[PDB]
């Protein structure tokens, strides 16, 4: 018995280090997971102590119906300590870790019909902005929530969630766009919202390489340099298009050179000063 | 589901749990491992045993039972937990005395369920104890019954250097291993078997 | 130097295609106008929106 706190606290140690700035945490919170350990938690610093509530929930799957109930009983906390918390990081973090608290269906629905985080998913998930990892665990999130409620019949959040619905302008975006990635989340809210309520609710191929390659033939769009005063200026302007890296072509004997549109304009400062 | 499968769980008891620094975790463990499989289907069931130094006791005897068996586990164990037989002032258990019981209610529930059809059933040990030479004829008789039987003797050393178990798996078909990292203990059972 | 600047797209073409613009070039209905000048054999300075036509003549001729 006091071996266990001896060795569970020596990997205690080692994520309390390494907690500030990276994504060290996941592999040891884990370990950390099995051996009022929320009430205990809390005290740590936030980064990591989500990591590790996050699995936790995650990991239970007799006593184990104790511990279901005795989490079940922090469940508060930790929703506290969600909010308040609220980088991309971190954002992942804390809708990671309210997923988990999802599934394990530890948390109230009421209270969370009305609380900042359901709002802040659905502000991810609506921005064109957020990368691709944000929204994985945004969506991830929004499916737990939904998945959380097996009822509605008593499910306030089950109004909340149809906030899914504001979802679609955002599918148009990334539809529009060739983000694949994003689309599949979005039908999989889709299919998790219908899900919960559904019953509430009433060679040959040689030729087409060749033929995609039809489609991208080159020139470059340019302006072109003529009659410089003296050969001090073409090198000079010459110099500060090849280090700005946008020379197409240069020939000092004609007193000419060429530059594409995108360093037109640190060209036109350059002839401005100097 | 189909086939009843019975699944006896011999712990050793040894003070070596001292060592171990938890029991009380291991047995939250073990719990753990018992709800999943008796989950899985119907027709699993469950025998726990404990192998002491002194001697072998059956803490219990389906899984609408398990609050029974969680409570009937707690309280058998604490009774166990007694000065005699401390640290290692013996350092081994008595598996023999455990196999033997495994193997008399193996038999029972075979009886019964023969007048049904076939029942399938292991037997795990969690093995923290060392074997001695006085040991061997008694834990040999038991594990060669079992391997007539045709009933598989699993084992997962914590620790501490049980041969004659080791040779139980083999002789048995079973499995074994020693566990690096105790504290994975879950998921040898879970992953292991 | 910076005396003058042309707007202008700059075609890095092949020294067997590059004879085929400035044909295109003259000889050529409405044209004439694609080609401002011949900078190197490789490239030319030509056209803007006459790019789109020399590519796709370019294309449909052989």
């Amino acid at each position: 018995p006091g071996v266990l706190d001896r060795l569970y606290g020596h990997p205690a140690t080692c994520l309390a280090v390494f907690r500030e700035l990276p994504s060290l945490a996941k592999n040891w919170v884990m370990r950390m997971l099995f051996l009022k350990k929320e009430f205990s938690k809390a005290q740590e610093e936030s980064t990591g102590l989500l990591s590790g509530l996050r699995i936790w929930h995650t990991q239970l799957l007799n006593l184990r119906i104790a511990l279901l109930g005795g989490g079940k009983a922090w469940s508060d906390d930790t929703s506290q300590l969600g909010p308040d918390k609220h980088v991309l990081h971190f954002m992942v973090g804390s809708p990671s870790a309210a997923v988990s608290q999802d599934l394990a269906q530890l948390l109230s629905q009421a209270g969370l019909m009305k609380s900042t985080e359901p709002g802040e998913p659905p502000c991810i998930t609506s921005a064109g902005f957020q990368f691709l990892l944000l929204d994985t665990p945004a969506q991830l999130w929004y499916f737990m929530l939904q998945y959380l409620q097996t009822a509605q019949s008593r499910g306030m959040d089950l109004v909340e969630i149809l906030s899914f619905l504001f979802q679609l302008s955002f599918s148009t975006l990334g539809k529009d766009y060739s983000v694949e990635g994003m689309s599949d989340s979005l039908l999989n809210f889709l299919q998790h919202l219908r899900e919960f309520g559904l019953v509430f609710q009433r060679t040959d191929q040689i030729r087409l390489w060749e033929l995609e390659r039809d489609r991208l033939r080159f020139t470059e769009g340019v302006l072109y340099n003529q009659f410089l005063s003296q050969v001090d200026f073409e090198l000079l302007l010459a110099h500060a298009r090849e280090l700005g890296v946008l020379v197409f072509e240069n020939s000092a004997k004609r007193l000419m050179v060429v530059t594409p549109a995108g360093h037109s304009d640190v060209k036109r400062f350059w002839k401005r000063q100097k | 589901e189909d086939e009843l499968n019975l699944l006896v769980i011999v712990v050793d008891a040894n003070p070596i749990w001292w060592g171990k620094q938890t029991l009380s975790k291991c047995i939250d463990a073990v719990m753990v491992l018992g709800n999943s499989h008796l989950f899985m289907n119907r027709s699993n069931k469950l025998a726990v045993i404990a192998s002491h130094i002194q001697e072998s006791r059956f803490l219990y005897p389906k899984y609408e039972l398990l609050t029974s068996a969680n409570e009937v586990i707690v309280e058998e164990i604490k009774d166990l937990m007694t000065k005699s037989d401390i640290k290692g002032q013996h350092t081994e258990t008595l598996l023999a005395g455990s196999l033997a019981k495994a193997l008399c209610y193996i038999h029972r529930m075979n009886k019964e369920v023969k007048d049904n059809q076939e029942m399938k059933s292991r037997i795990l040990v969690i093995k923290a104890a060392e074997d001695s030479a006085l040991q061997y004829m008694n834990f040999m008789n038991v594990i060669f019954a079992a391997q007539k039987q045709n009933i598989l003797i699993d084992a997962c050393v914590l620790d501490s250097d049980s041969g004659l178990l080791q040779q139980a798996c083999d002789i048995t078909g079973g499995l074994y291993l020693k566990v690096p990292q105790m504290p994975s203990l879950l998921q040898y059972l879970l992953w292991v078997f | 130097m910076v005396n003058v600047l042309k707007g202008v797209l700059i075609e890095c073409d092949p020294a067997m295609k590059q004879f085929l613009l400035y044909l295109d070039e003259s000889n050529a209905l409405g044209k004439k106008f694609i080609i401002q000048d011949i900078d190197d054999t490789h490239v030319f300075v030509i056209a803007e929106l006459v790019n789109v036509l020399q590519e796709r003549v370019g294309e449909l001729m052989d």
